[PDB]
């Protein structure tokens, strides 16, 4: 695993020693090379795992997330190239350093053979993201947003640490292999109930769960484009990865401890999908759509069936890609309008046809159009929930309909209609933006050819 | 021009070299765990006449 | 434990309570501190003499010396406070607040 | 088109002796710039 | 949107915590600086500890 | 004052601390405490003004009362057991009085009131000395009698100290009061693990001393005693503000910084002894310390506050008196998490 | 080995260098008077060192090269704009006043450090003391607001509560019509816009406040225009008067050491000149301050410390 | 300000670094030799 | 009220700089035409040409480490064996009961 960690570390001295007008080229090229190297991890095996050493190991749940994390950085660099043009060389190097540190922390988090190291890196990811949100944020609310994005997370995970060490005082180890092989049931007791709560609430808050999601619209709206990319695409999947890793010791208590969370997620998907219908902001709409998709993933994880896990993994990957592309499109519109309001900019297919095509494809992918991996995860989770209970489909069905609605609404209000007359600063889309859109959308349609690469270890 | 591009393009080799370094490090890590090489109850094999270790 | 030790401890507790009261006049606070030290000296002397621990006879005098030094220190501080305010009331020490 | 940065009005929030002063503590004044008080 | 997400879900967890912490901070830091009160509290805690923990 | 006199007074303070730490006799420990208190007062009054005199007299009153209580505890212990060696105290009442005296010397709640006022009154170097070197002796004495303390009293005083520090740090604008409340909170954190493992106490003390040394050195480097004067710093030395922001993040316990090392370790140790609720409450309470650290970081470096016209002249002049060990202090206070198992050295 | 506590411990005692000749002297008067020539002649005759009056770009001469920097990078104010439109909307007048006061404070610190390090006396024009009269002239004429003068009073008291006033104050008294005639003869186009009320206010403030306040603690030389050209009489009167009322005879070696600490490390001298109170005349927002600081850092000899600038010509960098 | 590279300080620093490195290498060799002697490796 | 009504000295908000006005054929990467063109070239070559195509082909031809065809052949031979000799195909018990020691109750 060091063959990928070491180049990510070496990205920092290369950036800090580069010329004042050549940092972006070097960063993008070497990030793409690192992603190409990390593509090797996709060759998983039906056997146990790729146990590299005592500290790092790779599974078919960790491999797609690692590949997505490595692939995200070049896209974030291309997205941030624009609004950091008038920025001093030292501050641009600091921004690239923060991005590289975040990628390194995520890469070390996704392997994380030991659970305490996983938690330490899980919380280490919080610092560069907070710095990015609070420093390079345009609006005045960013600071408050950052505060939220911090405290919620910590409020979730401070008990977890205690629980973690408590386990090592009883079980004696926190290595995931030993934990899996020496698993023992949790008796129905109040102490076990609170241990379950401490283990679960840590990852519930960052997913986020409905009722604990108030930090997410603030963090995504107030953050710069790269921050929105990293939060929507990868940083949301940390909770799901942690839950799928840690639910191996919570049985059979979960069989009755998942009812409040299942109810909360199955109603919050509807609530957030309806919230998306009436939104005056594009970024808030995308954030609430992300909340709905993550609530569906939470339902899948709480069901705890093989089809649930497969659908959860596929949906996480597809949602990360789709949300990243949607945030990029919204930022491209904002950089010309400088308002971030849906109804101010209208009739854009007359002026930017290729951007309208990109918007259509992104909306269709969000709308879960077959045979995309989005719908693969959707159908897997839906069938698993139907097996769990034949009534859930009703709620699920409603969500699907509502989803499509707001998606096309986002497509119709911004692209269709008559253009705004008093906006004459709509320049033709650059090659950079179109290349970013293509690099976002082509991997989705290529992954739909080989779904088993993102279906997880239970395929 | 020699001795001038090196002053400007020495950073380009920084990422690739580290990569191979990591590979070397991976091999070093592998040696420590050879405590069960050819001792597995599933892959227990008699060595070839010109073979010393099953894997490296 | 005899009643004399109880009386000495009661005197020390009374002096401590008087020091902690702070009606006014920091000079009275230093007086209460000196009374506490006197109670300590008397109790230590009685304990050391009763048990015939000869080498411990050094302890009381040393104690007094050190404590008296602190007494002088306190007086100096008090004087300076007065030279700032013209008086030694406790309530004049309210510039630094929590 | 410009990143928002704190202005005078925002900065005056921290100019007080204590954050969010109460009605009782409103009349309180921050300490002198140098830690020297007038001999009055 | 308004009643649940923007009002009550905001009031329960974050705003209540902020209000409670602000009130506790105000109560703790509202000291006039009088050592009279400080040492009266010292006397009270010295008195309470001996009775409670012995 | 004269440099010779200042050096002699500093040597006297350090020698009193050393006498406290190396003595096996209770009278010698009391003598060391008396020497430390006697030589500390002029240090607090190096820059004469009403504020320094007020802080010095408050400090003298508090320390004299604590020393008298300590002497009475020694006397009662001698009465109920004719022993002068620092060992099992053999008497619950003497133990309680010794604990209260040592907590008043340390500044633990509810004896915390003097710390913010004395720190605000004195200068930055005096505050550095008071918050770093004045904790070595009482903590050493407490560690020597760790098996004797009542766990209930120590734990409740530690929890009260953490709560008061976290709550009081929210209302402060002056930086010295912020550092005083942070010191109170860290004292509460340290004193909560004495009954279980003194090695954790010493490790936390070392980490806290490094972090607070770095922070006071940074505050000395840029002459700021309030929030706005600190916010003015970005226009001259942005590197100082960035380093101070990183240090503030470290003090809050955010991994992978050094400040996460003690708490984590302490929590783990306190989980060995079947104690679960208390570490959880300490974590949620230290969230408040993290909050006001975050507010200071927002006001310091993560944003750019308005400046003044005269600052341009400050651009033309360099910081002449350059302090040493500051880069080392920052490095130890930020990037020593991977060297955690080294705490096995019984530091 | 720079002067420090170790130097004071071993050999550096600055009370020995004083030979009754130091006698810091300030020669001050009204605008465009003969005080400059008098100060120069006093310095020449008494063997002291003459410090020219502090201007806008005085601090630029003391750091790096002596060449002044741009007005935007140093001062952000001009005297010519003040003369042309004293009631400017952008608050140029008080920005000028504060920059001049801070420059005078730096000049006084430089003169004091030279005197304490060499023992040779110095001669100065208007110091931090007697600068305030211009402030008064700006207030009575209505050029600046009351919050402005409160700011100036705060900064002045905080900065000057720690410096020793000069031994001798020399005042060159010139009538307002005569000084107006000299201003007319000078021919500087901006200075002919000065009104008679401004000079009358400045003169009244100088006589009413400066003369009695310095009288009870120092020695005062109120000299007229005709009797000022004879510098021999001035120097003779300087020698004749004896200083026994000021704090200078009360002074001791330890407080000399503290003062010599203060006068060096100019960042501590100017520390309180940027107190965080926000008047629109002096406060500058984040964006403008960032832009100006970045522009200043791009100067050839300002990016690093004075000895660590490759473009200037500093060599052997990697061993310094 | 105008100050030449202090050759005395540079020489002291370089000598200290070289001496520390040599002492560290010698200490490591002595330690490994003593370890092998005590445990009877070579 | 002679106040300037200006709270502080501030730069005016600059207008956004159009990349096309000073550089047709911009590609929108930088304001330096040569650096911008080479940035476009390297981005396209490493994203579309290098990673997107070669990585996709590498993933397509990954060796079967999941043991799918191996499982196919194993199941085929097992079904052949069980059909040939009349065995009841799939066995309901994963482990042989002779090797399982159930706890006697006698209740
Ligand atoms: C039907 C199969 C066709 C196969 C032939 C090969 C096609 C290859 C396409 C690969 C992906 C396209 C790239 C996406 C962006 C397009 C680039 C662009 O800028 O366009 C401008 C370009 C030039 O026009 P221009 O005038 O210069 O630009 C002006 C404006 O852009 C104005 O632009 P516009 O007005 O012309 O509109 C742009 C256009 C193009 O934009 C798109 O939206 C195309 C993407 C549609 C997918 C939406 C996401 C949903 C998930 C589906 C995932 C399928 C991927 C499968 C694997 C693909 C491998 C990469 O949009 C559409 O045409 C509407 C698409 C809605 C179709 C809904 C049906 C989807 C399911 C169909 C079955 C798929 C599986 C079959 C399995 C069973 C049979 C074997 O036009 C095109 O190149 C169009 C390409 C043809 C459209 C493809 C639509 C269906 C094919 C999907 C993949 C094929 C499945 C494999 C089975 C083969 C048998
Ligand atoms: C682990 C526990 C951690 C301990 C916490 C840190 C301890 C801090 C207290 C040390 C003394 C305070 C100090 O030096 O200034 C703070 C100092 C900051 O320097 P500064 O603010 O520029 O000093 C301003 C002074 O106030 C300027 O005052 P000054 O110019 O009047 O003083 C003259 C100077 C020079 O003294 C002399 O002139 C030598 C003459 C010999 C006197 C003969 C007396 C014998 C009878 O003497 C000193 O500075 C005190 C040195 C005492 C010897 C310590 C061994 O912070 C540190 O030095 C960091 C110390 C690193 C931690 C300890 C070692 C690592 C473990
Ligand atoms: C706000 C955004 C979402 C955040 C997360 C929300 C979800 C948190 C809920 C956690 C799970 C449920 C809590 C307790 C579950 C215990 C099972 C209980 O529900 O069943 C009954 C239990 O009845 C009562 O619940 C008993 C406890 C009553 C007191 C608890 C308070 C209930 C309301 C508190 C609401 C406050 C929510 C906010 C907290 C900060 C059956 O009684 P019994 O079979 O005999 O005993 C079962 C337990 N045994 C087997 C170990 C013995
Ligand atoms: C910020 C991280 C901490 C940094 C600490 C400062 C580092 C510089 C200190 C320089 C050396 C320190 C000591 C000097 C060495 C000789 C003295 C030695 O002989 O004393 C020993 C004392 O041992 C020393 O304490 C060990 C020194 C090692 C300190 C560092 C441990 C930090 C580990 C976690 C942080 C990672 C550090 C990374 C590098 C700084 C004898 O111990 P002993 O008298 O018989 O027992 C007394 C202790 N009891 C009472 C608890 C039993
Ligand atoms: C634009 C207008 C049209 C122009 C184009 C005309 C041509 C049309 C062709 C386009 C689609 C038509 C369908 C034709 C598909 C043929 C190829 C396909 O069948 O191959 C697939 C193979 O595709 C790849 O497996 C999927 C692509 C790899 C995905 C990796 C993405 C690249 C990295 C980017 C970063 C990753 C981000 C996300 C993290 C996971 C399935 O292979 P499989 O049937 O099984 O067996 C292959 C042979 N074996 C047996 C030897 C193994
Ligand atoms: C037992 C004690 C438990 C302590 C729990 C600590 C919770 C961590 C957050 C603490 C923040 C409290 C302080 C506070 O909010 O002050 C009010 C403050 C006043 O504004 P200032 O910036 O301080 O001043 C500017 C005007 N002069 O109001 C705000 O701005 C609030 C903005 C930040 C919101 C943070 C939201 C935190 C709550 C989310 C969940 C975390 C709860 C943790 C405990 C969970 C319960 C088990
Ligand atoms: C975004 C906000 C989320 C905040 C976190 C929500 C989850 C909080 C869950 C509790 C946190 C601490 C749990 C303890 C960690 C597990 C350790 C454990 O299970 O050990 C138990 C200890 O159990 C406890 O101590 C639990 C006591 C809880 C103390 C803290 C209370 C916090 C608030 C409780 C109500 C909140 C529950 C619902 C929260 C919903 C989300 C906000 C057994 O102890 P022993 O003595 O060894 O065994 C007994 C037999 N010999
Ligand atoms: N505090 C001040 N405010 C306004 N103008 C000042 C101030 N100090 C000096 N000046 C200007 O500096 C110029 C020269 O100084 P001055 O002493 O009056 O004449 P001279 O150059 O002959 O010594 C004059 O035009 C004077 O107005």
């Amino acid at each position: 695993m060091l063959k990928i960690i070491i180049p990510t570390t070496m990205l920092l001295p290369m950036t800090w020693m580069s010329k004042h007008n050549m940092i972006w080229i070097n960063a993008t090229v070497h990030s793409l090379l690192i992603s190409l190297i990390s593509l090797s991890l996709l060759n998983q095996l039906g056997e146990n795992s790729l146990n590299f050493s005592l500290t790092f190991f790779s599974d078919s749940l960790s491999a797609p997330l690692l590949v997505l994390t490595t692939w995200l950085l070049p896209l974030m660099l291309m997205a941030s190239q624009s609004h950091l043009s008038k920025e001093t060389t030292t501050r641009k190097k600091l921004y690239i350093t923060m991005l590289i540190l975040l990628q390194l922390f995520l890469i070390m988090t996704f392997t994380a053979t030991e659970l305490i190291l996983f938690y330490i890196l899980f919380e280490a990811t919080l610092v560069p993201t907070l710095i990015i949100i609070t420093r390079w944020g345009n609006q005045t609310e960013r600071l408050n947003a950052g505060l939220y994005f911090l405290f919620y997370t910590l409020a979730g995970s401070l008990p977890l640490l205690v629980a973690l060490v408590y386990i090592q005082n009883t079980t004696g180890s926190l290595n995931f292999l030993i934990i899996h092989y020496w698993s023992h049931p949790l008796s129905n007791s109040w102490s076990n109930i609170f241990m379950w709560l401490a283990c679960i609430m840590a990852f519930m808050v960052k997913m986020p769960l409905y009722g604990l999601h108030l930090w997410l619209p603030k963090a995504h709206v107030e953050a710069p484009i790269a921050g929105s990319m990293v939060l929507a695409a990868v940083l949301l999947k940390l909770g799901g990865y942690g839950m799928m890793r840690i639910t191996t010791i919570l049985n059979p208590l979960t069989n009755y401890m998942a009812y409040p969370f299942l109810m909360l997620s199955m109603w919050g998907m509807i609530m957030t999908s309806s919230i998306c219908l009436r939104q005056t902001d594009l970024k808030s709409l995308i954030a609430y759509s992300s909340v709905s998709h993550m609530a569906l993933v939470i339902v899948a994880i709480m069901i705890q069936t093989p089809w649930s896990f497969m659908g959860a993994t596929a949906l996480m990957i597809a949602h990360g890609l789709t949300s990243s592309m949607l945030f990029c499109l919204a930022n491209t519109n904002y950089e010309r309008v400088h308002s971030r309001t849906m109804i101010l900019a209208r009739g854009l297919q007359t002026l930017l046809p290729l951007m309208a095509t990109w918007w259509l494809v992104a909306s269709l992918t969000n709308l879960a159009l077959p045979p995309s991996i989005n719908l693969i995860g959707e159908l897997f989770i839906i069938t698993a929930s139907f097996s769990w209970s034949n009534i859930t489909i009703i709620l699920m069905g409603m969500n699907m309909m509502i989803t499509a609605l707001y998606s096309l609404y986002m497509l119709i209000t911004t692209q269709r209609g008559k253009y705004t007359h008093h906006i004459n600063n709509i320049k033709p889309s650059f090659t950079r933006e179109n290349a970013l859109m293509a690099l976002h959308i082509l991997p989705l349609l290529l992954l739909t050819l080989n779904p088993k690469m993102i279906l997880g270890p239970l395929y | 021009n020699v001795l001038q591009i090196v002053r400007d393009h020495w950073v380009h080799i920084l990422v690739p070299v580290g990569f191979v370094f990591g590979c070397y490090l991976d091999r070093r890590s592998d040696e420590k765990l050879t405590a069960f090489r050819n001792k597995s109850l599933l892959f227990k094999r008699e060595l070839r006449p010109n073979e010393e270790v099953t894997w490296k | 434990m005899p009643l004399v030790y109880m009386n000495i401890i009661m005197a020390f507790a009374i002096a401590l309570a008087g020091l902690l009261m702070y009606r006014s006049h920091l000079m009275s606070s230093l007086l209460c501190l000196e009374g506490m030290m006197l109670s300590l000296f008397i109790m230590s002397t009685l304990i050391i003499l009763n048990t015939h621990f000869t080498l411990a006879n050094m302890m009381p005098i040393i104690l007094l010396v050190f404590a008296a030094c602190e007494a002088a220190l306190g007086l100096s501080l008090l004087v300076m406070v007065s030279n700032t305010y013209g008086t030694d009331y406790v309530q004049n020490l309210n510039l630094l607040q929590c | 088109a410009r990143q928002w940065q704190p202005d005078v009005e925002w900065a005056e929030q921290f100019g007080g002796a204590v954050m969010y002063p109460t009605k009782e503590t409103a009349h309180w004044k921050p300490p002198p710039w140098n830690d020297v008080d007038p001999p009055k | 949107s308004s009643l649940l997400d923007l009002i009550w879900l905001e009031t329960i967890l974050p705003k209540t915590t902020s209000f409670i912490q602000m009130k506790m901070s105000i109560m703790v830091s509202n000291q006039k600086g009088l050592i009279k009160l400080y040492f009266l509290s010292f006397l009270i805690t010295i008195m309470i500890s001996m009775t409670l923990f012995n | 004052m004269n440099p010779i006199i200042y050096t002699t007074l500093i040597m006297t303070v350090m020698s009193g601390t050393m006498l406290v730490m190396i003595s096996s006799h209770w009278l010698l420990i009391w003598i060391g405490f008396e020497m430390n208190l006697l030589a500390m007062i002029p240090v607090l009054m190096k820059n004469f003004n009403p504020r320094a005199t007020e802080a010095a007299t408050k400090y003298f009153l508090t320390q004299a009362t604590a020393s008298m209580m300590l002497m009475m505890a020694i006397i009662i212990n001698l009465l109920y057991s004719g022993q002068w060696t620092i060992t099992k105290m053999f008497n619950p009442v003497a133990m309680t009085m010794m604990t209260m005296a040592l907590a008043m010397k340390l500044g633990l709640s509810p004896f915390h009131f003097w710390v913010p006022e004395v720190t605000q009154g004195i200068s930055l170097q005096a505050g550095l000395l008071l918050l770093t070197w004045q904790k070595l002796a009482p903590l050493s004495v407490l560690c020597q009698i760790s098996q004797s303390i009542n766990p209930n009293l120590m734990l409740t005083m530690a929890m009260l100290s953490i709560l008061i520090g976290g709550w009081g740090g929210l209302n402060q604008t002056q930086l010295r009061k912020i550092m005083a409340y942070s010191s109170i909170a860290h004292m509460g954190w340290m004193t909560a693990v004495l009954p279980y493992n003194t090695t954790m106490t010493i490790l936390n003390l070392l980490i806290y001393i490094t972090m607070t040394l770095a922070m006071f050195m940074l505050l000395i480097h840029s002459s700021a005693t309030t929030t706005l004067s600190l916010s003015h710093t970005w226009n001259k030395m942005p590197v100082i503000t960035s380093l101070m922001m990183v240090t503030l993040l470290s003090m809050g316990g955010l991994p992978p910084l050094s400040g996460f090392m003690p708490k984590w370790m302490i929590i783990q140790e306190m989980t060995k002894n079947e104690s679960i609720i208390m570490p959880t409450l300490m974590a949620m309470t230290a969230l408040l310390n993290l909050y006001f650290y975050m507010r200071l970081a927002y006001s310091s470096s993560l944003t750019m506050f308005p400046s003044t016209n005269n600052m341009k002249m400050k651009w033309q002049f360099e910081h002449t008196k350059q302090m040493k060990l500051l880069p080392t202090m920052i490095v130890l206070s930020t990037l020593v998490l991977p060297m955690t198992p080294a705490l096995s050295s019984l530091n | 080995l720079q002067y420090g506590p170790l130097a004071f411990v071993l050999g550096e005692r600055t009370t020995r260098k004083l030979t009754e000749t130091s006698k810091v002297i300030t020669v001050d008067g009204n605008i465009c008077s003969g005080k400059g020539r008098l100060a120069r002649e006093i310095a020449e005759k008494l063997g002291l060192r003459h410090f020219p009056e502090a201007g806008i770009h005085y601090a630029d001469s003391t750091t790096g090269d002596g060449k002044p920097l741009d007005v935007q990078l140093s001062g952000n104010c001009s005297l010519e704009k003040f003369y042309d439109d004293p009631k400017s909307n952008d608050g140029n007048s008080y920005r000028l006043q504060s920059w001049l006061y801070a420059s005078r404070l730096l000049q006084y610190a430089d003169a004091l450090e030279h005197l304490l390090s060499t023992g040779q006396g110095v001669v100065l024009e208007r110091s931090i003391y007697s600068d305030f009269v211009f402030l008064e002239a700006m207030y009575r004429q209505g050029f600046i607001r009351k919050q402005c003068v409160e700011h100036y009073n705060e900064v002045k008291k905080v900065t000057a509560c720690e410096y020793l006033p000069p031994h001798v104050v020399v005042y060159v008294d010139v009538p307002v019509p005569e000084i107006q005639s000299r201003i007319q003869k000078k021919g500087n186009p901006h200075e002919m816009k000065i009104t008679a009320a401004y000079l009358q206010d400045i003169e009244n403030a100088y006589k009413k406040t400066f003369l009695p306040e310095m009288s009870e603690k120092c020695e005062v030389l109120q000299y007229s225009a005709r009797e000022a050209e004879d510098a021999e009489k001035v120097v003779e009167d300087i020698e004749y008067l004896k200083c026994d009322k000021g704090p200078w005879p009360d002074q001791d070696d330890r407080t000399f050491h503290r003062l010599r600490m203060l006068v060096q490390n100019k960042l501590e001298v100017l520390n309180y000149t940027t107190i965080p109170v926000y008047l629109p005349e002096i406060t500058i927002g984040a964006h403008q301050s960032d832009r100006v600081f970045q522009k200043f850092t791009e100067l050839p000899g300002r990016k690093y410390s004075p000895g660590y600038n490759e473009d200037v010509g500093d060599k052997w960098i990697w061993l310094k | 300000p105008h100050g030449s590279p202090d050759w005395l300080k540079v020489g002291l620093t370089l000598g200290t670094s070289v001496f520390l490195w040599i002492y560290l290498i010698k200490q490591h060799k002595e330690d490994v030799l003593e370890y092998k002697r005590r445990n009877g490796l070579e | 009220p002679p106040e300037p009504t200006i709270r502080l000295q501030e730069d005016p908000d600059p207008e956004d700089e159009n990349l096309y006005e000073k550089n047709p054929d911009s590609h929108g990467y930088d304001k330096d035409p040569i650096v911008d063109l080479w940035n476009m070239r390297v981005v396209f070559f490493f994203g579309f040409s290098i990673v997107l195509v070669l990585g996709s082909t590498f993933v397509a031809y990954l060796p079967d480490y999941r043991m799918q065809e191996w499982a196919r052949r194993e199941a085929e031979r097992l079904v052949k064996y069980r059909e040939a000799n009349g065995l009841p195909l799939m066995e309901s018990n994963c482990f042989d009961p002779n090797k399982i020691q159930l706890p006697e109750d006698e209740d």
